C-alpha cells in the first residue's frame, strides 16, 4: 500500500537493529518481485512528491531483520542499499551519503558515464595517438574515478552486503581504475594498452539489458561440457592416427641428383639458409615459398628427372603444417574440423603419402568435421528453445476539397497500386542492364529511361500527397520509405553511382504480396528488433577483438615484415591499424583463420597467435552461432501466432487481380454469346504371362546387375584407354549388349503394363529417355555417321546411364522421394534469395564495371607499377615495345549482372573472394593502371553483403527447408522421412539399447579364491583404476615424436609392452572371476577382442619390421594400439550418449552418402568426358585433374565441401588464345586443344555446388538433429 | 631499429671503460651481412674517426691516438655491439658513435655515447 | 595430356605406316631439348644401323636405298621439346620388317642445373600382304553373338513355361 511509503529516520534505524535483536533472538526468502534493479509493483501506484530519490524504508518484509534502506529512482526502479555507515564513518542520515545517493540514482549520471565511455572507444582506436591525447586521457581517468568514489560514498567499500565490491563488475571498474594509475605511475607498454581495452566491457554494465543477455550466453556455454569432452577426445584420436601414418611425410622433397665437388646431402644442408640458396639444391615450383613435395610411392608426387626424393628439411607453411608432433597433428586436425584451407593440407598430404590416403581425409571429413560440427548446433538449439520456454512460461506467470476527393478516388484505385508495381519490376529490369563495355548510345538510353522512371515516381509521390495531406500521409512506414527514396533520387539527379542504386530498395514494396519476402523482412527486424541486445553484444566484442589484436601485434606487424612479405612491405591482411584489425576479425568469423594466424605467430610469437585466435574463434563463434539460433527458433516459431486474419483488408493489387480476372470472365462470356448469335484369349494369357516374369525376383536382379556393370563400364574411358585396346573392344561389345538388354526389358514392360501405366510413371519415363539415347547412338554408329557433330555430342550423355540405379534402390528412392517433396519451398527461396543478390550484383556492377584490367608481367604474373604504365594506352606501348606484357582482365569480375551474380557466389561461399576484393580496393577506374589499396573502403560493400546476403538468406534457406521436411514427417504420419521400411524395424529395435534396465548381478562362483577375485575384479576402485591406465598408455602414446633417439624409441616400445601385459592381466582376472557370464556384456566382449587385436598385431608388427621390409604396412598395423584408447568411453556417461546419437542416425545417413556417391560417380564421368584436356593451371596440376576415374573423384570429393571449386573453375573459364591453345596437339590421342567450355564448366561447378548444400548441409543436419532430440529423452 | 645507449657516460682516470651500444633488431644478425660503423668525435661538429668495424669479421683500424687499448666486448650474435677501453687518459674524452646496418632490416640505427674521464 | 601409346607391328605391304614413339617427361611443366635416333635391325641381319636423325626441325635421313624417299617426320612439330618422335613410311616393303630403336636424347633445363638423360624404345614390324583381324576383335564378337543368342533362349524358354502354365490355371479355374 502507498502508506509503506515512509522514510528512513534514524528512529527507523534503531527499530531495525531491534528487529536484528530479534533474528539474533531467533537463531525464508526475499520477494524475486521485489529485488534490486526492478521496477515496483503497481499495487504500490505513484511516488509522492517530496519522496523520490530519498532513503526510504525497506519495502521488503524478507529484510526488515536487517539494516538496509531503499532508494526510489524517477522512472520506476528500485536500488537496496546498506544501512550500516560507509567506511565505518559515513551514516546514512549525512549530506555526503545523501547526496552520493541522489547522483548515483539519476539517470544524467548514467548517461554521462555511457558517453564517456563511448567516446574512448573512439580513442582506442588508434595506433600511434597524437601527443595531445594525455590530455583526454585524463579526463578520461578522472571520470572514472569521479564514478568509483560516488559509488564507494552511496554504498561503502565493502562494509558487509550491498557493498561497492560485492558486485562483481564493480571489480571490473576497480582493476581499470587501480592499472589506470599504475601505469602512469610507472611510466611492456603493449600489456599496458591491452589492459586499458576493458573498459569497453563497462558498455556492458551500462547498457541496459545486455549484463542479462551475457548472462544467458554463460548458461548457454554452461552445457556444452559433454560435446566439448567429446570433440577433444575424437580429435586426439584423429590426431594420433595421423601421427602414426603422416610422420616426417611432409619433410619429402627433391634432390639434385649429380652433386659438383663431391659434396654430399649433409654437406649442403648445413650450409643453405636463403630461399635463393635452397633453390639451387631443392625443385621448386614457379613463384612457391616452399619446396616441391615428392612421394616414394607410385601415386605420389612424381620428381623431374635428375632429382631424387629425400626427406629432409623443414615442413611447409613456414613449418607449421606437420604431423611430426601429436600438438602439430592436433592443429592440423582441429584445422580439418572446422574445414579452414582444408584443401591444401588434402592435396599435400597426397601429394607426399599417395592418392590412396584420401580415406583417412574422407572419413575425418565426415566423422569428425560434420558430425561434431551438428551435435554441437543441436545442443546450442536445445539450450535456447529450454531457455525460450522458460521465458515465456515466466511471462505468462473549399476549392481544395474539390481537388482532394478528385485525386482521392484517382490515385488510390487498386489499379495504381498494380500499375506502380508493375513500373518498379521494369525499372530494376531496366538497370540490370548496364555492362563495362556499353555504347554510347546505350548509355544515353539507360539515362533517358531511369530519368523517366523517377519522374514517375516523384510525380506519384506528388499525388499522394495532395490527395491526403502530410499529418496522415507520413503515418506509414511505407509512404516514409518511399518518401526517402524519391527525395533521395532527386537529389541525386540535381547532383553518383550510390545514389542511383539506392532506387533499388523500392523492391521491397512486393513483401505485401510475396508470402516468402516478408520472412526475410522479419528476420531482418528481429535481428534489429527483439535480438537488438544479442546484435550489440557481437558488435562490441568484436570492437575489442579487433582493438586487443592491434595493440598486440601492430609493432610486430611493421617491424618483423621481412619474415612474412619477400618485398619488406606490408602484407594484404594485418594487425598495423583499426580497419585492417577489424578485418582479420570479421574473416576469422567467416571461418578463415589459419593462413592469417601463421603470419601472426611468424611476426610476434606462436603462444600469444595462438591464444589470441583461438580466442577470438571460440567465443566469437559462441556468439554468432547463439544469434543466427536464435534469428532461426524466433522467425520460424514466434511469428507463428495468428495474430491476424489472411489479409483481411484485400491488398490493392489482390482486388486489382480481382477486377481483372472477372473483366476477363466478363469478356469471354460476351464474346460467346457474340459468337453464337452469328454463327483375344490368348493375348490376354500373354500378358499376365510377361507381368509374371517382369514382377520376379530373378528379374529384378539380374536387371540390377546388369544396371551394375554397364555403369561401372563407363569408368574404363580415361585418356590411357588408347593404351589398352583389348578393353577398348571388349567395351564396346559389351555397350552393344547392354543396349539390346534393355531394349528387350523395355519391351517386356510395355507388353505387362500397358502403354498407359508405363507412361503415367516418372521412373519408367527416365529408362525409357535412356534407352532412347542409347538407341539414336547405336544407330547413327551402325550408319556410320558416327562423328557428326551433334551427334558426337550427344555420346557423352552416356554419363546418364548410372541413373537407372535410383528406382532400383529403395534407400535412394525415399531419399530422391524427401528431396521432390521439398523442392517447391527451395524454388520459393531460391526466386527470394536471386532477387535479394539482384541489388548487390547491380551495384557491384556500378561500383567495379571494367575496373579490375590491369597491365601484367606475363613472366612474373606481376602488375606493373603505376608510375611507369599508368592506363592502358600506356599498356600497349609497352607491348609494342617488350613482348611478355598483357593488359589482362579478371576471369571473375563485376562486368555485367551474371558474372557478378558468380562473383557473388563466390564471395558468399568464401571461395576465391580473396583475388575479387584485391582487385576491387585496388580499382582506379576504366581502363586506368589499378593501385594498392586506392579503393581501399571497398571492403565495407563485402562486408555488408557477407553479413546481409550470406548470412539472413542463409537463415530464411535453412529455416524453410526444415519446415518443409517437419511438414512432410508430419503428413507421412510422424514416420521417419529418410528411413525405408526395412530400416524403420531395426532402427525401433536398436532404439531399446540405450534405455535398458541393469541385470542382475553375476552370481558369486564357490570357491573360496575365485570368490575372492570376484570381489575385486566388480569394484569401483578397479574399474577406477584401470581408467587410469588407459589414460597413461594414451599419454605414452602421445609423447612419441619425430627424429626421437632410439634411446626414447626402445624405453616407448618397452613401456607398451607392459602396458598390454597389464591389460591381458585383468582381462584374464575378470574372464576367471565371471566364469561364462563374462561374454553376456557388449563392453565385456568389445574388450576382450580389443586385447586380442592388441596382442596380435604387436607380434605381427614385430614380424614384418624384422623377417619382411614393409614400412607403409608397418605403420597400418601398429593402427591396432587406438582400440585400447577407445575403451574411455566405457565409463564416460556424457559421450556415450552422443555416440548412441550417431548410431541411431547411421541408417538415414547411409541413404543420404547412397545417393550423393550416385550423384558424385555421374558428374565424374561427365568431368571426364569434357574437362579432360584443359590447361593445367591453378586447382588443376598434375596430380588433381579429371584425366582419371580417381583423379575426378579425388576432386569432387574435395568440393563436395565447397572447397576449392573456385580454382578447379578458374582452367575452365578460359576459351580463346592467349589463354588457351585451340589447336594443341596431346602425343598418343587425337583430341585437339587445350581449351574449357566456360558454359558447361559454369553450369558443372554451380549445380555440382548446389546439390552439395542440400544434402550435405541441409540433409545431414535434418538427420543429426532428428536423433539427437531422442537420445535426449 | 632501436638502439640504447648512455647520454653521458663517467669514468675515472686510468680505469676501464665500456661503452654501452646495443640494438633490438627484429630479425636474427646474420654475420655474412651486418654491418658496423664506430666512430669517434671529440665533439658534435667534430670529424668522426673510424677505429672499430665489422664487415665479416671484428675488425680494429688501431688508430694512433687509441693505440691496442680498443677492443671490442660485446657479440652481434647477442645484439650487444659495446666497446672495452683500457686506463682512459684526459685526451679520449668526447663523444663515441655506434652506427648499425643489419639486414633485411632497412632503418639505420645511431647510438652515441659521450664518455667523459674523471679525476 | 600426354599418354605412351605403343606401336603396331604390323604393316600391309605396299601402303603406308606410321610408327608410334612417344615419350613424355616425369614433369610437364620443365623444359627441355630433345632429338632423336632412329636404328634398324632389318629381319635377316645382326648389326643395328642408324637411317636417320631429327634435331631441330630437320630431319636428316642417312643415305639407305630401303629407306630413301619412304619416310617423313610424324611426330611433334614447332617446338624442340619433343615428346612424340614418330616416321612415318610412306609405302610399306618387305625390306621395313624387323627392330626398329628410338633413341630420345632430352636435356632438361633446370635452376642452376642442366640434365642430360635419354631413353631407348623398340619396335617389332613385320610386314604382311594383307591386314589380319585383331584376335581381340574375333574373339569379342563371337563372345557377343553367343551371348545374345544365349539369353534370347533363355527367354523365350521361360516365356513359354510361365504362359502354359498360367493358361492351364486359367482353363482349370
Ligand atoms: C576461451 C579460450 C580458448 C583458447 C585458450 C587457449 C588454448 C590453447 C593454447 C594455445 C597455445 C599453447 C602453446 C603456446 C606456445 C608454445 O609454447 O609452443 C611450444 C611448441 C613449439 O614447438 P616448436 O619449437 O616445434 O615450434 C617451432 C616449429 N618450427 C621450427 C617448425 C617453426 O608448440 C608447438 O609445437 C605447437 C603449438 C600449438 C599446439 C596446438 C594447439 C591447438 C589448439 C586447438 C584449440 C582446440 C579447442
Ligand atoms: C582402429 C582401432 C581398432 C578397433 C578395434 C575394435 C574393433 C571392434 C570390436 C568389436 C565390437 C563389439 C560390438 C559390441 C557387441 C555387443 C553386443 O552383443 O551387443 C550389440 C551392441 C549393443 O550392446 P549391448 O550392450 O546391448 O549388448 C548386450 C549387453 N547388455 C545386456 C549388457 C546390454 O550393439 C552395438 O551397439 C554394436 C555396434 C558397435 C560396433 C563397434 C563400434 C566400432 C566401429
Ligand atoms: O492394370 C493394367 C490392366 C491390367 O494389366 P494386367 O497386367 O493384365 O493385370 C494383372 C493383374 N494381376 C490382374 O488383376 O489382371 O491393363 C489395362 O487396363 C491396360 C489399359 C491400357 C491399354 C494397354 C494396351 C497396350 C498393352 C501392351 C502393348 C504392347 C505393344 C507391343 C510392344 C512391342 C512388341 C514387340
Ligand atoms: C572417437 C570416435 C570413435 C568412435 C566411437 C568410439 C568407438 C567405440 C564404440 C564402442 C563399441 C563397443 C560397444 C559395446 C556394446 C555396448 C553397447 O551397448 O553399445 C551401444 C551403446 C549403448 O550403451 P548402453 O550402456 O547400452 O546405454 C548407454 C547409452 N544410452 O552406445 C555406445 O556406446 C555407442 C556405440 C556406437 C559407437 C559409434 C559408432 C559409429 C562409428
Ligand atoms: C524487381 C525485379 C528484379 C523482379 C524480377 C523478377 C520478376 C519477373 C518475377 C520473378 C519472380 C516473381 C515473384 C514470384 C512469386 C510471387 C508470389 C505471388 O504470391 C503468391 O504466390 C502468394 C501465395 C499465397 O498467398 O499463398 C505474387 C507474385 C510474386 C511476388 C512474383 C512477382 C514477380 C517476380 C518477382
Ligand atoms: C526430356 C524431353 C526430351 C522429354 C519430354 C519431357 C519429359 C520430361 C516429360 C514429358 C511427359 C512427362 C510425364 C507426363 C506424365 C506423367 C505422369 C504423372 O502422373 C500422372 O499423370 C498419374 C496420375 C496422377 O498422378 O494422379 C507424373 C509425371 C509424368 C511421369 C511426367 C514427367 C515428365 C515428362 C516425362
Ligand atoms: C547499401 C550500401 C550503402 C551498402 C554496401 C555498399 C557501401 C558500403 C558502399 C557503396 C558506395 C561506397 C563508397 C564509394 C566510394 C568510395 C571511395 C573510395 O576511395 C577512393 O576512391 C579513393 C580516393 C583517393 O584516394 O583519392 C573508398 C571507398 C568509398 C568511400 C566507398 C565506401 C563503401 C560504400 C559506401
Ligand atoms: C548406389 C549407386 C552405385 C553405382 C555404382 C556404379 C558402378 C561403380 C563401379 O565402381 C568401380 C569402378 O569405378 C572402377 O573403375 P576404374 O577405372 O578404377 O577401374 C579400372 C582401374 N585401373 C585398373 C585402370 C587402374
Ligand atoms: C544435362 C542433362 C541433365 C539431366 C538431369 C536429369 C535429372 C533427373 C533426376 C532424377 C529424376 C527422376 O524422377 C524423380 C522422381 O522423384 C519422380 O517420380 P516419383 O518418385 O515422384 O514417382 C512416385 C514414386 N512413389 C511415391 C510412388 C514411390
Ligand atoms: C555420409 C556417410 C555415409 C556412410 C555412413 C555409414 C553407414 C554405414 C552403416 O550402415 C548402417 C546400415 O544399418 C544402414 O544400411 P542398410 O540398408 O544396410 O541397413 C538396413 C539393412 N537392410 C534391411 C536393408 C538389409
Ligand atoms: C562417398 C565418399 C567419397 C568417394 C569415395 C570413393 C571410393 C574411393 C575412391 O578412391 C580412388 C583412389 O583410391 C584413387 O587413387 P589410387 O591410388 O587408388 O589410384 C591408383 C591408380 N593406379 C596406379 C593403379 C593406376
Ligand atoms: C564447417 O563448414 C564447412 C563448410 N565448408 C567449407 C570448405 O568451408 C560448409 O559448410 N560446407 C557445406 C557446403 C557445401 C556446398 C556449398 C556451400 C557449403
Amino acid at each position: 500500500g502507498p502508506q509503506s511509503f515512509v522514510h528512513f529516520t534514524k528512529q527507523s534505524l534503531a527499530l531495525i537493529e531491534q528487529r536484528i535483536a530479534e533474528r539474533k533472538s531467533k537463531e525464508p526468502k526475499p520477494s524475486s518481485d521485489l529485488e534490486a534493479g526492478k521496477q515496483l509493483p503497481f499495487i504500490y501506484g505513484d511516488i509522492p512528491p517530496g519522496m523520490v530519490s530519498e532513503p526510504l524504508e525497506d519495502l521488503d518484509p524478507y529484510y526488515a531483520d536487517k539494516k538496509t534502506f531503499i532508494v526510489l529512482n524517477k522512472g520506476k526502479t528500485i536500488f537496496r542499499f546498506n544501512a550500516t555507515p560507509a567506511l565505518y564513518m559515513l551514516s546514512p542520515f549525512s549530506p555526503l551519503r545523501r547526496i552520493s545517493i541522489k547522483i548515483l540514482v539519476h539517470s544524467l549520471f548514467s548517461m554521462l558515464i555511457m558517453c564517456t565511455i563511448l567516446t574512448n572507444c573512439i580513442f582506442m582506436t588508434m595506433n600511434n595517438p597524437p601527443d595531445w591525447t594525455k590530455n583526454v586521457e585524463y579526463t578520461f581517468t578522472g571520470i572514472y574515478t569521479f564514478e568509483s568514489l560516488v559509488k564507494i560514498l552511496a554504498r561503502g567499500f565493502c562494509v558487509g552486503e550491498f557493498t561497492f565490491l560485492r558486485d562483481p563488475w564493480n571489480w571490473l571498474d576497480f582493476v581499470v581504475i587501480v592499472f589506470a594509475y599504475l601505469t602512469e605511475f610507472v611510466n611492456n607498454v603493449s600489456a599496458l594498452r591491452t589492459f586499458r581495452v576493458l573498459r569497453a566491457l563497462k558498455t556492458i554494465s551500462v547498457i541496459p539489458g545486455l549484463k542479462t543477455i551475457v548472462g544467458a550466453l554463460i548458461q548457454s556455454v554452461k552445457k556444452l561440457s559433454d560435446v566439448m569432452i567429446l570433440t577433444v577426445f575424437c580429435l586426439s584420436v584423429f590426431a594420433l592416427i595421423g601421427l602414426q601414418l603422416f610422420m616426417g611425410n611432409l619433410k619429402h622433397k627433391c634432390f639434385r641428383n649429380s652433386l659438383e665437388n663431391n659434396e654430399t646431402l649433409e654437406s649442403i644442408m648445413n650450409t643453405l639458409e636463403s630461399e635463393e640458396d635452397f633453390r639451387k639444391y631443392f625443385y621448386y615450383l614457379e613463384g612457391s615459398k616452399d619446396a616441391l613435395l615428392c612421394g616414394f610411392s607410385t601415386d605420389s608426387g612424381q620428381c623431374p628427372e635428375g632429382y631424387t626424393c629425400v626427406k629432409i628439411g623443414r615442413n611447409p607453411d613456414y613449418g607449421y603444417t606437420s604431423f611430426d608432433t601429436f600438438s602439430w597433428a592436433f592443429l592440423a586436425l582441429f584445422r580439418l574440423m572446422t574445414q579452414d584451407y582444408w584443401e591444401n593440407l588434402y592435396q599435400q598430404t597426397l601429394r607426399a603419402a599417395g592418392k590412396t590416403y584420401m580415406i583417412f581425409f574422407v572419413v575425418v571429413i565426415f566423422l569428425g568435421s560434420f558430425y561434431l560440427i551438428n551435435l554441437i548446433l543441436a545442443v546450442v538449439a536445445m539450450a535456447y528453445e529450454e531457455q525460450n520456454q522458460a521465458n515465456i512460461e515466466e511471462a505468462k506467470q473549399p476549392y481544395w476539397i474539390k481537388f482532394k476527393k478528385c485525386i482521392y478516388f484517382i490515385v488510390m484505385d487498386p489499379f495504381v497500386d498494380l500499375a506502380i508495381t508493375i513500373c518498379i519490376v521494369l525499372n530494376t529490369l531496366f538497370m540490370a542492364m548496364e555492362h563495362h563495355p556499353m555504347t554510347e548510345e546505350f548509355k544515353n538510353v539507360l539515362a533517358i529511361g531511369n530519368l523517366v522512371f523517377t519522374g514517375i515516381f516523384a510525380a506519384e509521390m506528388v499525388l499522394k500527397l495532395i490527395a491526403m495531406d502530410p499529418y496522415e500521409y507520413f503515418q506509414v512506414g511505407w509512404n516514409i520509405f518511399d518518401s526517402l527514396i524519391v527525395t533521395l533520387s532527386l537529389v541525386e539527379l540535381f547532383l553518383l553511382s550510390v545514389l542511383r542504386s539506392f532506387r533499388l530498395l523500392r523492391v521491397f514494396k512486393l513483401a505485401k504480396s510475396w508470402p516468402t519476402l516478408n520472412m526475410l523482412i522479419k528476420i531482418i527486424g528481429n535481428s534489429v528488433g527483439a535480438l537488438g541486445n544479442l546484435t550489440l553484444v557481437l558488435a562490441i566484442i568484436v570492437f575489442i577483438f579487433a582493438v586487443v589484436g592491434m595493440q598486440l601485434f601492430g609493432k610486430s606487424y611493421k617491424e618483423c615484415v621481412c619474415k612474412i612479405n619477400d618485398d619488406c612491405t606490408l602484407p594484404r591482411w594485418h594487425m598495423n591499424d583499426f580497419f585492417h584489425s577489424f578485418l582479420i576479425v570479421f574473416r576469422v568469423l567467416c571461418g578463415e583463420w589459419i593462413e592469417t594466424m601463421w603470419d601472426c605467430m611468424e611476426v610476434a610469437g606462436q603462444a600469444m597467435c595462438l591464444i589470441v585466435y583461438m580466442m577470438v574463434m571460440v567465443i566469437g563463434n559462441l556468439v554468432v552461432l547463439n544469434l543466427f539460433l536464435a534469428l532461426l527458433l524466433s522467425s520460424f516459431s514466434s511469428d507463428n501466432l495468428t495474430a491476424i486474419e489472411e489479409d483481411p483488408d484485400a491488398n490493392n493489387l489482390q482486388i486489382a487481380v480481382t477486377r481483372i480476372k472477372k473483366g476477363i470472365n466478363y469478356v469471354k462470356q460476351t464474346l460467346r454469346e457474340f459468337i453464337l448469335k452469328a454463327f483375344g484369349k490368348i493375348w490376354w494369357n500373354i500378358r499376365k504371362t510377361c507381368y509374371k516374369i517382369v514382377e520376379h525376383s530373378w528379374f529384378e536382379s539380374f536387371i540390377v546387375l546388369m544396371i551394375l556393370l554397364s555403369s561401372g563400364a563407363l569408368a574404363f574411358e580415361d585418356i590411357y584407354i588408347e593404351r589398352k585396346k583389348t578393353i577398348k573392344i571388349i567395351l564396346e561389345y559389351a555397350d552393344k549388349i547392354f543396349t539390346y538388354i534393355f531394349i528387350l526389358e523395355m519391351l517386356l514392360k510395355w507388353i505387362a503394363y500397358g502403354y498407359k501405366t508405363y507412361f503415367t510413371n516418372a521412373w519408367c519415363w527416365l529408362d525409357f529417355l535412356i534407352v532412347d539415347v542409347s538407341l539414336v547412338t547405336l544407330v547413327a554408329n551402325t550408319l556410320g555417321y558416327s562423328d557428326l557433330g551433334p551427334i558426337k555430342s550427344l555420346r557423352t550423355l552416356r554419363a546418364l546411364r548410372p541413373l537407372r540405379a535410383l528406382s532400383r534402390f529403395e534407400g535412394m528412392r525415399v531419399v530422391v522421394n524427401a528431396l521432390i517433396g521439398a523442392i517447391p519451398s527451395i524454388m520459393n527461396v531460391l526466386l527470394v534469395c536471386l532477387i535479394f543478390w539482384l541489388i548487390f550484383s547491380i551495384m557491384g556492377v556500378n561500383l567495379f564495371a571494367g575496373k579490375f584490367y590491369e597491365c601484367i608481367n606475363t613472366t612474373d604474373g606481376s602488375r606493373f607499377p603505376a608510375s611507369q604504365v599508368p592506363n592502358r594506352s600506356e599498356c600497349f606501348a609497352l607491348m609494342n615495345v617488350s613482348q611478355n606484357v598483357r593488359w589482362k582482365n579478371l576471369k571473375v569480375n563485376f562486368d555485367n549482372v551474371g558474372l557478378g551474380y558468380l562473383s557473388l557466389l563466390q564471395v558468399a561461399t568464401f571461395k576465391g573472394w580473396t583475388i575479387i576484393m584485391y582487385a576491387a580496393v585496388d580499382s582506379v577506374n576504366v581502363d586506368k593502371q589499378p593501385k594498392y589499396e586506392y579503393s581501399l573502403y571497398m571492403y565495407i560493400y563485402f562486408v555488408v553483403f557477407i553479413i546481409f546476403g550470406s548470412f539472413f538468406t542463409l537463415n530464411l534457406f535453412i529455416g524453410v527447408i526444415i519446415d518443409n521436411f517437419n511438414q512432410q514427417k508430419k503428413k507421412l504420419g510422424g514416420q521417419d522421412i529418410f528411413m525405408t521400411e526395412e530400416q524403420k524395424k531395426y532402427y525401433n529395435a536398436m532404439k531399446k539399447l540405450g534405455s535398458k534396465k541393469p541385470q542382475k548381478p553375476i552370481p558369486r562362483p564357490g570357491n573360496k579364491i575365485q570368490g575372492c577375485i570376484f570381489d575385486l575384479v566388480t569394484n569401483q576402485a578397479f574399474d577406477i583404476s584401470i581408467m587410469v591406465l588407459i589414460c597413461l598408455n594414451m599419454v605414452t602414446m602421445m609423447v612419441e615424436k619425430e627424429g626421437q633417439s632410439q634411446h626414447m624409441t626402445e624405453v616407448l616400445y618397452w613401456i607398451n609392452v607392459v602396458f598390454i601385459i597389464l591389460f591381458t592381466g585383468e582381462c584374464v582376472l575378470k574372464l576367471i572371476s565371471l566364469r561364462h557370464y563374462y561374454f553376456t556384456v557388449g563392453w565385456n566382449i568389445f574388450d576382450f577382442v580389443v586385447v586380442i587385436i592388441s596382442i596380435v598385431g604387436m607380434f605381427l608388427a614385430d614380424l614384418i619390421e624384422t623377417y619382411f621390409v614393409s614400412p607403409t604396412l608397418f605403420r597400418v598395423i601398429r593402427l591396432a594400439r587406438i582400440g585400447r584408447i577407445l575403451r574411455l568411453v566405457k565409463g564416460a556417461k556424457g559421450i556415450r550418449t552422443l555416440l548412441f546419437a550417431l548410431m541411431m542416425s547411421l541408417p538415414a545417413l547411409f541413404n543420404i552418402g547412397l545417393l550423393l556417391f550416385l550423384v558424385m560417380f555421374i558428374y565424374a564421368i561427365f568431368g571426364m568426358s569434357n574437362f579432360a584436356y584443359v590447361k593445367k593451371e591453378d586447382g588443376i596440376n598434375d596430380m588433381f585433374n579429371f584425366e582419371t576415374f580417381g583423379n575426378s573423384m579425388i576432386c569432387l570429393f574435395q568440393i563436395t565441401t565447397s572447397a576449392g571449386w573456385d580454382g578447379l573453375l578458374a582452367p575452365i573459364l578460359n576459351s580463346k588464345p592467349p589463354d588457351c591453345d585451340p589447336k594443341k596437339v596431346h602425343p598418343g590421342s587425337s583430341v585437339e586443344g587445350d581449351c574449357g567450355n566456360p558454359s558447361v564448366g559454369i553450369f558443372y561447378f554451380v549445380s555440382y555446388i548446389i546439390i552439395s548444400f542440400l544434402v550435405v548441409v541441409n540433409m545431414y543436419i535434418a538427420v543429426i538433429l532428428e536423433n539427437f532430440s531422442v537420445a535426449t529423452e | 631499429m632501436e638502439v640504447t645507449v648512455p647520454a653521458t657516460l663517467n669514468v675515472l682516470n686510468g680505469s676501464d671503460a665500456r661503452l654501452p651500444c646495443t640494438f633490438n633488431s627484429c630479425y636474427t644478425v646474420n654475420h655474412k651481412q651486418f654491418s658496423l660503423n664506430w666512430t669517434y668525435q671529440e665533439c658534435n661538429n667534430c670529424s668522426e674517426e673510424m677505429f672499430l668495424q665489422f664487415r665479416m669479421k671484428i675488425i680494429n683500424l688501431k688508430l694512433e691516438r687509441f693505440q691496442d687499448r680498443v677492443e671490442f666486448s660485446g657479440n652481434p650474435s647477442k645484439y650487444d655491439v659495446s666497446v672495452m677501453l683500457r686506463n682512459v687518459q684526459p685526451e679520449d674524452e668526447g663523444i663515441y658513435n655506434c652506427y648499425i646496418m643489419n639486414p633485411p632490416d632497412r632503418h639505420r640505427g645511431h647510438g652515441k655515447i659521450h664518455l667523459q674521464v674523471l679525476m | 595430356g600426354c599418354v605412351e601409346v605403343d606401336s603396331e607391328t604390323e604393316a600391309v605391304y605396299g601402303m603406308t605406316f606410321k610408327i608410334l614413339c612417344i615419350s613424355c617427361k616425369r614433369r610437364s611443366e620443365t623444359n627441355a631439348e630433345t632429338f632423336t635416333e632412329w636404328t634398324f635391325r632389318q629381319k635377316g641381319t645382326e648389326e643395328f644401323v642408324k637411317i636417320l636423325r631429327y634435331e631441330n626441325e630437320v630431319l636428316q635421313l642417312e643415305e639407305d636405298e630401303r629407306f630413301e624417299g619412304r619416310v617423313v617426320w610424324n611426330g611433334s612439330r614447332g617446338t624442340k621439346d619433343l615428346q612424340d618422335l614418330s616416321i612415318f613410311i610412306t609405302n610399306v616393303t618387305y625390306n621395313h620388317s624387323g627392330d626398329y630403336e628410338c633413341h630420345v636424347y632430352r636435356l632438361l633445363f633446370f635452376e642452376n642445373y642442366e640434365h642430360n638423360t635419354s631413353v631407348v624404345k623398340k619396335i617389332h614390324i613385320e610386314v604382311v600382304d594383307k591386314a589380319n583381324r585383331d584376335m581381340a576383335s574375333i574373339v569379342s564378337e563371337i563372345m557377343m553373338y553367343v551371348l545374345i543368342v544365349v539369353l534370347t533362349i533363355w527367354l523365350v524358354a521361360e516365356m513359354i513355361y510361365c504362359y502354359k502354365k498360367i493358361a492351364a490355371a486359367t482353363e482349370t479355374a
